[PDB]
């Protein structure tokens, strides 16, 4: 086993994992959405119910056990072995549209290295049709039809998305965003080449730029004609419509895939962590940095908004009805291209992304790559680097197909299909296995002879009440609820619902196919196998 | 309707500059190229440069980016063409083009009477 | 810059034939899908006029007679049936990023 070496080293990557490309542009949409200023309350309390308590057993069953994701249930309940190979199913997934939207940001990076920014002008080959939609302009003249030059550049270059009629028409590959997607995926390599000491390496100055980077974004944004008008349109409290479930139910999403448990990647960084440390201040200590960075982020993209919403003369709420990750390559690109320091300031916003996702992919891949080699053994001497490359290798033939000129379509079903109720039942198994297969007493043992102290009687009943029920909700309202997902200009069939509830369906479907595999490779009758299959073997 | 008006035909003079205009009308004028080409007498087009009144970008393809100049006016709808140092080969005839989107493939479908510069 | 050869130099069918008007280009002029390359047709005394762009579509006032077609560096153009109205000089514009420069012009007679 190795270690993490310095203290800042874990820290880092955890925040990095933490802070991901979602809570940039998702979350104070969500917010908008969902109240305002009232929208907080609810956050925090589906917070503290279900993500902190979450994040807590995770990074203990990591430092304690020191195994990944498939040796940890040889270990607790080993009926559930099968989690491994869901999170790393689930992983692959997610990696796909991570990299291909990684991919699209390098490629704007690039294509923002010249003094005149191309997505400001209505005057190149992409930029074709309606562009009465311009800034700093006395004239209102307002069209159904019409759109931005930045949405070409967006859909028109970089996707080139027009070459596609939707998910039953996919036809070539663009190879500006393959050559982006290899380039990535080589940093990706490179920056997991040896272990964990160089992830951590890369790590320490991966997860600091967007913190300053940040903070120009605001002291930018905050002196911005306008800007008070977002500012106090996000910080808006309507408790009328929080009276619904839905914003319980946005929140409680939110809150979950941004700290993240349950998939995969704070077991294996806490399994190089020494027993003597402390998970419960580091856990405590990530989940705050992630609230805050949400928070500043939602504060900026709002300030561009507010900023963009008065030189416009258009009220909130209409500038930005797309969701996903075009809202931040359409308004903030146009908002940077409108504003004076354009080059630098599009430079290092997109650097500010590459480092976002580039931080979460190298989190999740090296946790991937722990779970696997814990569980094989004899495969660690000299075929570390190759099961990277072999990783590396598998993630780029998947996101080959996102790759393609229609691919948005397939990145948005990855993004709302793959973060659906798959993440969700594996750490609601999870907590129920730890607190009723493997016992709270025991792991509160464990935790106690770990740190120091047992923890307090609210993680105690909450591990065992709350937060299975709270997954639990959220499995059985992302369920009885198709999303009806639709692009620009698209509306997804009806086959897409089934082809996205087939793909969620394939990574969770190893665990019950692995219950029986055990229940019937072990002798005996049926009530010795239960009991074979929940009592741990011996070290 | 898109109409380009252009003006009448000067004369070529050795050493001396000419300017000639193009007023266009029906359309958007700061959101569409405004070409010009050069059809001498007895030969073919020849292309002398493009610019968007948008934000004033001026491109040329060859001998002509020294001694062409044209500028824009949004105020009038109008661009002009400042031709120097005036030889025995620029004495053709001066179309102004206006060309189309980029889904037509920037389509110089409106043209201007052009102006015989004899 | 972008060069054009259009072949023949001179073309002479009889009336109510096929007449077929090549163009080569140096590079490709396909990036996003749409074929930067137009024609166009002038008569003796007369301004240039549109007869398809994209080289795929048609013009707003050109009869369905000049059908275009090709992609990548080969291009044609076929005017069936053609009467003693398409007696004309027929161009072959790129428009690339690169540059926009005319072919050569192929004066169809008869
Ligand atoms: C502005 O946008 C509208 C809507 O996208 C364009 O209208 C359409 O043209 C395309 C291509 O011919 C058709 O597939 C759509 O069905 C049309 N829309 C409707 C509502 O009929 C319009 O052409 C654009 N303006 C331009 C390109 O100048
Ligand atoms: C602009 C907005 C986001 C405010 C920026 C917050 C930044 C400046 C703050 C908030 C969280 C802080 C980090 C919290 C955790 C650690 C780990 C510790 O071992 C070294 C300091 C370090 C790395 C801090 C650096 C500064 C930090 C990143
Ligand atoms: N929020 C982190 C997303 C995530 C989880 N697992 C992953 C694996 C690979 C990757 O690129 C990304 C991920
Ligand atoms: N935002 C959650 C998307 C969602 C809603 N219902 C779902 C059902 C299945 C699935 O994979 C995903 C979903
Ligand atoms: C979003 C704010 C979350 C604060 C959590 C505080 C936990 C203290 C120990 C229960
Ligand atoms: C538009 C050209 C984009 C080129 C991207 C190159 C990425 C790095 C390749 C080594
Ligand atoms: C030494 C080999 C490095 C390979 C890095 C990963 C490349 C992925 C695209 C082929
Ligand atoms: C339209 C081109 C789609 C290419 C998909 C490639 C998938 C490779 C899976 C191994
Ligand atoms: C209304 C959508 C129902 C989708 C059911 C998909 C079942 C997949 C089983 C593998
Ligand atoms: C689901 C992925 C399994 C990888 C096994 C590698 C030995
Ligand atoms: C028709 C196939 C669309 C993409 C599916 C990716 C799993
Ligand atoms: C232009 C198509 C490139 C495909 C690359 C596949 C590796
Ligand atoms: C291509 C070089 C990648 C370096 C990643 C950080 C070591
Ligand atoms: C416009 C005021 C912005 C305050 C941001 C505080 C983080
Ligand atoms: C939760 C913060 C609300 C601020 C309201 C300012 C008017
Ligand atoms: C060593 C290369 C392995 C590639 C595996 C692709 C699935
Ligand atoms: C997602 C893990 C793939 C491992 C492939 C090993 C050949
Ligand atoms: C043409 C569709 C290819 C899908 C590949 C999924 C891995
Ligand atoms: C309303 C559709 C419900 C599908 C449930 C699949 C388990
Ligand atoms: C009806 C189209 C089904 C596509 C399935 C792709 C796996
Ligand atoms: C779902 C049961 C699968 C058993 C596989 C045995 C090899
Ligand atoms: C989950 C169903 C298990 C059946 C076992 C039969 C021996
Ligand atoms: C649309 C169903 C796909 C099953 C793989
Ligand atoms: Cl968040
Ligand atoms: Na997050
Ligand atoms: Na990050």
């Amino acid at each position: 086993r190795e270690t993490w070496g310095k203290k800042v080293d874990f820290l880092l990557s955890v925040i990095g994992y933490a802070v991901d490309l979602g809570n940039v542009w998702r979350f104070p949409y969500i917010c908008y959405q969902n109240g305002g200023g009232a929208f907080l309350l609810p956050y925090t309390i589906m917070a503290i119910f279900g993500g902190i308590p979450l994040f807590y057993m995770e990074l203990a069953l990591g430092q304690y056990h020191r195994n990944g994701c498939i040796s940890i249930w040889r270990k607790i309940c080993p009926i559930f072995k099968g989690i491994g190979y869901a999170i790393c199913i689930i992983a692959f997934y997610i990696a796909s549209y991570y990299n291909t939207i990684m991919a699209w940001a390098l490629y704007y990076l690039i294509s923002s290295f010249t003094d005149q920014l191309p997505w400001t002008s209505c005057k190149n080959s992409w930029n074709t049709g309606n562009c009465t939609n311009y800034f700093s302009e006395d004239n209102i003249t307002w069209t159904l039809h019409s759109t931005s030059p930045a949405e070409e550049f967006y859909t028109r270059h970089v996707l080139q998305i027009h070459r596609s009629k939707g998910l039953q028409d996919l036809g070539g590959i663009s190879w500006q965003l393959a050559l982006c997607i290899m380039l990535i995926f080589t940093v990706i390599y490179f920056s997991i080449w040896k272990g964990v000491k160089t992830s951590g390496k890369v790590v320490w100055v991966t997860a600091t730029f967007p913190y300053i980077i940040l903070s120009v974004l605001l002291v930018r944004g905050a002196t911005l004609p306008g800007a008070w008008r977002g500012v106090l349109f996000y910080l808006k409290p309507n408790w009328q419509k929080l009276l619904e479930t839905g914003v319980w139910i946005d929140a409680a999403a939110q809150i979950f895939f941004s700290l993240g448990p349950g998939f995969g990647v704070l077991l294996a960084f806490a399994s190089y962590n020494k027993f003597n440390n402390n998970c419960y201040q580091d856990a405590l200590v990530t989940s705050v940095v992630n609230c805050m960075t949400s928070f500043v982020s939602g504060f900026v993209i709002f300030t561009v908004l507010g900023y963009m919403a008065e030189m416009r003369n258009e009220d909130v709420s209409e500038v930005a009805k797309d969701a996903g990750p075009s809202l931040l390559f359409i308004t903030y690109a146009e908002a940077i291209a409108n504003m004076p320091a354009s080059t630098f300031f599009a430079i290092i916003f997109f650097l500010m992304l590459i480092t976002l996702g580039l931080d979460s992919t190298f989190a999740g891949l090296e946790g991937v790559i722990t779970a696997v080699l814990d569980e094989f053994p004899h495969v660690w001497a000299k075929r570390r680097e190759r099961f990277v490359l072999a990783v590396v290798i598998t993630c780029f033939f998947g996101s080959l197909v996102t790759l393609t000129f229609g691919g948005a379509y397939v990145v948005k079903l990855l993004e709302e299909y793959a973060t659906g109720p798959a993440v969700l039942t594996v750490a609601l198994i999870e907590a129920v296995a730890v607190s009723w297969f493997y016992g709270i007493t025991q792991f509160c043992r464990d935790v106690k002879e770990m740190l120091g102290f047992s923890p307090g009687w609210f993680w105690r009943i909450c591990w065992v009440a709350i937060s299975p029920l709270f997954l639990l909700f959220i499995i059985c309202s992302f369920l009885m609820s198709p999303p009806q997902l639709r692009l620009f200009q698209y509306n997804y069939p009806y086959w897409s619902i089934i082809l996205g509830y087939c793909i969620g369906t394939s990574s969770f479907i190893c665990i019950p196919t692995y219950i029986a595999y055990r229940l019937i490779i072990t002798p005996g009758t049926f009530k010795e196998r239960i009991i074979k299959s929940i009592t741990p073997e011996t070290p | 309707q898109v109409q380009l008006q252009q003006s009448g035909p000067e004369l070529v003079k050795l050493g001396a500059s000419v300017r000639i205009s193009c007023k266009a009308s029906g359309y958007r004028f700061s959101y569409s190229w405004m070409n010009w080409v050069k059809q001498r007498p007895g030969k073919g087009l020849e292309w002398i440069g493009r610019i968007y009144p948008g934000d004033g970008d001026t491109k040329y393809s060859g001998k002509f980016k020294g001694k062409a100049t044209l500028t824009a006016d949004k105020s009038s709808s109008t661009v002009y063409m400042q031709l120097s140092s005036l030889t025995s080969e620029d004495s053709a005839v001066y179309f102004c083009a206006r060309s189309a989107y980029g889904s037509e493939g920037f389509a110089m479908d409106y043209w201007g009477q052009g102006t015989s510069v004899t | 810059d972008i060069v054009l050869t259009q072949s023949p130099a001179s073309l002479a069918v009889s009336l109510g034939q096929r007449a077929t008007i090549s163009c080569r280009a140096s590079e490709s002029v396909d990036n996003y899908g749409i074929s930067f390359l137009n024609w166009f047709q002038q008569k003796p005394g007369q301004p240039p006029k549109l007869l398809i762009y994209a080289a795929s579509n048609q013009g707003s006032g050109v009869p369905a007679r000049f059908s275009g077609s090709g992609s990548g560096t080969y291009f044609s153009l076929n005017i069936h049936p053609m009467e003693e109205d398409d007696t004309a000089v027929y161009f072959c514009q790129q428009t690339k990023g690169v540059s926009w420069t005319f072919g050569g012009g192929t004066k169809v007679e008869i």
